Order: C-alpha cells, then sequence, then structure tokens
C-alpha cells in the first residue's frame, strides 16, 4: 500500500498488459482499480487522502462512456487519463536515471572550504536580517527533514 | 610549480571549486594554458597509486576530490549532503522541475499525480531548486527552476548534458 | 594503498584534524603503523615540489595544509570580491549564535554537523562574536556570543529586532 500516488498505481496496473501503451485496455483496468478502492477500505480505510479525488474521476469516465454517440466528452474524459499515466511514467523512469547519475557524483568526497583569515580584509555588509534569518532557518530545515 | 599552484587554490575552495576563468586572474595565465596543467594535474593524481585524490569538473568548475575507491571508507566518516541520495519523491519532483523548467508547483502536482508541496520545500532547502520567474495568473503563482548546485549534484557542467528519453 | 587510504581521510577531516587512534580504528591496522605511516606520507609531500600540502599535527590532530610557499597566492585568493564577504558556512555559524547565544564551539558543531571552527576564526576577526564566559561542565568549553559590532553589521539596535523562530 506504499504507492507514489495514483498515477503511481495506474503505472502498476497498465503494466500488467505488456503490449504498447494503452492499447484499449481501458475499461477493465479502471475496475482493477476501484477494486483495491473498496475491497482494502472494507477494513483499512485510512491513506485514502488523494486517491479518492481520482476514484471520482474514474466514475464519470465508465458512466459516460455508457451513453451513445451524442469534440466527444465520454473520450477526452480517458485519452487524458492516458497521458496522465504515460508522462507520469515518463518522468518515473527519469526519475531513475537521475538517482543513477547522481550515484556517480556521490563516490567522490571533497572537503569544507578552508575559511582564510586576513589581517587588511575588511568586512562588506552585503548582508541583512533577511539573510541570517533564511541560514539559521535553512539548517533547520535541511537536517530536521530527515531522520 | 603551476601545478602546485593549482592544487593549493583548488585544495583551499575544496567542496566549492573554481573556475578556469578565475584561476587565470590569479596565476596570471592563459584560460588555455591552465586547462593544461589541469590536465596534467588529474594525471599525476591518476597514476600516483600513493594519491586518494582526484580533480573533477561540475557546473563549469574545478573541484579537488576524492578517487571513488575510497567511497567505501569516506562514507561512514563523511555523509555530507551531496553524497546522499534523495527520497524517491524529492528524486521525481525534482525531476520535473528539472525538464518542464520553470514550472509551478500545481503544474507538478498535475503532472506528478499529487502534492509536491513536501518535496519543493525539501528540494529548495538543498539549493537544488530555487524559484526564478513568476506567473500572470488570478493566483500569482511562483516559477521553479534549478540552482548551479543541481548541475554539481548531477555532476554535470550544462542542463542538456541530462539523460534524454528515448 | 594505504598511504592514500589516510590522505582520503585526512582530505575530508577538512581542518579540525583527525586522530591516530582513530585512523587506526576506521582502516583496521595498529595505531603503531598508521604512526609511522603518518611519518612517510608527510615526506612524500615535503619531497614533491608539485604538491601543494604538507601534513601537520596538532594536539594529536594530524591534518592537511598548504606548504607557506603558497602564502601569497592564496592571500590574493581571499581578496576576490566574492570571499570579501561571508561565506555559506560563517553566516550559518553567525546565525546559530545569534538565536542560541551563549553557545560553546562544540554545541555549534553539533547543528551544523560538521566541525566549523575555522568559521567562527573569520567571525572573531570581524568583530562579530566574542568568547563571554566558559560552560560551567566538564572541560569548561568558550562560551560564543554576537557583539555590539554585530548589531550594527546586521543594521539593528537589538538582538530582539531579530526575525523571530518557533519550529
Amino acid at each position: 500500500k506504499d504507492f507514489e500516488g495514483p498515477l503511481d498505481l495506474l503505472l502498476h496496473l497498465v503494466s500488467k498488459y505488456q503490449m504498447d501503451i494503452y492499447d484499449v485496455p481501458i475499461t477493465e483496468v479502471i475496475e482493477q482499480y476501484l477494486a483495491y478502492v473498496s475491497t482494502l477500505q472494507a477494513m483499512r480505510l485510512e491513506v485514502t487522502g488523494e486517491y479518492m479525488v481520482m476514484a471520482s474521476q474514474l466514475m464519470l469516465i465508465k458512466s459516460r462512456k455508457l451513453l451513445p454517440k451524442v469534440t466527444d466528452l465520454g473520450d477526452d474524459l480517458e485519452q487524458d487519463l492516458l497521458s496522465q499515466i504515460e508522462e507520469y511514467r515518463k518522468f518515473k523512469l527519469l526519475g531513475e536515471h537521475l538517482e543513477a547519475k547522481h550515484q556517480e557524483r556521490a563516490q567522490y568526497y571533497s572537503k569544507a572550504p578552508t575559511e582564510l583569515i586576513y589581517e587588511d580584509a575588511e568586512l562588506v555588509h552585503d548582508k541583512t536580517t533577511i539573510d541570517l534569518f533564511l541560514a539559521f532557518s535553512n539548517i533547520l530545515a535541511k537536517k530536521k527533514e530527515e531522520f | 610549480s603551476t601545478l602546485a599552484k593549482i592544487e593549493a587554490l583548488l585544495f583551499v575552495a575544496g567542496e566549492d571549486g573554481i573556475r578556469v576563468r578565475q584561476l587565470a586572474e590569479l596565476l596570471s595565465l592563459p584560460p588555455t594554458g591552465i586547462q593544461q596543467s589541469l590536465g596534467k594535474l588529474a594525471q599525476k593524481y591518476e597514476k600516483d597509486p600513493d594519491s586518494s585524490l582526484a580533480l573533477i569538473e561540475t557546473s563549469g568548475a574545478y573541484r579537488l576530490v576524492t578517487k571513488p575507491q575510497f567511497a567505501e571508507i569516506l562514507k561512514e566518516y563523511s555523509k555530507a549532503p551531496i553524497n546522499q541520495s534523495l527520497s524517491r519523491a524529492a528524486l521525481e519532483t525534482l525531476s520535473i522541475i528539472a525538464y518542464k523548467q520553470p514550472i509551478t508547483r500545481i503544474e507538478i502536482d498535475a503532472i506528478r499525480g499529487v502534492n509536491s508541496s513536501g518535496a519543493l520545500a525539501k528540494l529548495q532547502a538543498f539549493d537544488l531548486i530555487k524559484e526564478d520567474g513568476k506567473k500572470e495568473v488570478l493566483g500569482r503563482p511562483n516559477l521553479y527552476v534549478t540552482t548551479d548546485y543541481f548541475l554539481d549534484y548531477m555532476g554535470i557542467n550544462h542542463l542538456e548534458e541530462l539523460p534524454v528519453i528515448d
């Protein structure tokens, strides 16, 4: 139950069908989603949060797809859910290629810049109360946002 | 030596590194000549089996670092922010900014599917991304980009050097 | 190469330095050898005119430094416009004092995580901070505080004008 959002879950389901990107396996996939939405919420309905708002977008799709051919919305409100999952994959992947390119960089270590001190050197008042603020604030963030 | 002068400075700067340009305005040599010494240097280190250093060029600056092997050792001792990996969320959120740059918080959330508020902060706390432009909407949105540190963190000199969607 | 291994450590330790008994521990070697190893490692830099660094010992702490024959070239670097202003670390340090003073070196280090005696060094040169007693603990470490000039420099007239902060 630890997936990075709804779009992330779709990429898992949409995955299964291998083949190309979509290829009309929608009507099917949609069901699978609600499945985990209702069955898993039968007992533990605590981390729904955002996913919920997604359940909604699907409802309309399943529904509005029933009605016959009256710029069709029964469709656009489908092809768009596809584009969303695709573009998400693209970044879910580009994401990995960064955590990989980073690793190489992380193999190298260096030293904190030696704080030189010279007599003649005079102070430049280019810093202000705002600076000193974000400064201490940051250090607070960095570490605190971690365990 | 000129090799000795370069190392000396490059050492003092450490993690901050120095730019070829700025190295000339200090040694008094042509920017093209530093390039040459800098290569002889990184090579002097390469050969020396008793040397742990290595020259590296990220974000258009040359930085004095440790040869990749000693990472196993140092990993215990250092753990400086640049060697720490990132959470999948920040990693992915970062990717989106990295490319769709300049971008907005909502746009990211949209693309990413969930709320990015948490990542934007963490990433910004690490000086990886910074807010530059502004947005003309019925909300005065803010635009997010990448800092020079982002190049360094990625070990590249120019943004274009990022992998490509193939 | 053990000399390489020691150098990497000595290198990343930065300014505060590293302990023989500690090097031994990390590298799994009797302090006896680490000792002789540092002896040779120090002469290697000495022998080579192309290396800009010589190794030194400060109260049991081994740390790297540049050979004095470069003092001039460095002094110039420290005059370039950039360095004429507080570093990313000197500012980080300066702020921590401003808000948590009185505070000790060890305590300031524990917040930035990294050693920072060298930053504290510059802030005292610019009369931004000063020593004001010694914490009443074992070792009686020095207590650091911002100064009168700090206020001026910051364009303020009392530590109470600093932006509040509560997490």
